[PDB]
């Protein structure tokens, strides 16, 4: 589709 | 004779250790499975760690550098796909601090 | 083309937003200054932003790959000479990870 695989804003970390 | 370094990076790359940020990397990328309907479009030449540990194992590479601009690749095409807010992406650095470290203390 | 895009890249890695990381490779270690007498010896091809930069403005670099190679080099000395833990290693790993996604974001 677009642009990811559906990670955006997921997870801990990345300042 | 390098390459029993390598075998060593490749290793400690795959280890449970790393685990929680190593698992997408894994496998080859299943553009199917997951829905991406435009990656192999914008990847041209795939790569994960199974696929490099089998070129490693028909001894598909001669040298250091070889290895190292597979393992690159593999992390190069998660930034080309993935936008730079996805998880996926941080991942992908967590892994290559551990490349990255791990291949610059080479003996040689 | 693409050195077009490596170009951009290049100012990017300039830029005041990431001066706080960036600062350690602008121009060649000055190793006199730094008090590392043995700097020298221990890495034989020295690296640095004002010399990629050098290198670009005389095209020198006959495509992308040859540029990432001088880039990656110079975070390479970084790795190979600094302990692991010294602030300088994260300053690097850090600069790299913008250099790479940006060198990814690369059409191709």
């Amino acid at each position: 589709s677009g642009r990811g695989k559906g990670g955006k804003g997921l997870g801990k970390g990345g300042a | 004779e390098q390459l029993k370094h390598c075998n060593g990076i490749l290793k400690e790359l795959l280890s449970k250790k790393h685990a929680a940020y190593a698992w997408p990397f894994y496998k080859p990328v299943d553009a199917s499975a997951l829905g991406l309907h435009d990656y192999h479009d914008i990847i041209k030449h795939p790569m994960d760690l199974s696929t490099v540990k089998r070129k490693m194992e028909n001894r598909d590479y001669r040298d250091a550098q070889e290895f190292a601009a597979d393992v690159r690749l593999m992390f190069s095409n998660c930034y080309k796909y993935n936008p730079p807010d996805h998880d996926v992406v941080a991942m992908a650095r967590k892994l290559q601090d551990v490349f990255e470290f791990r291949y610059a203390k080479m003996p040689d």
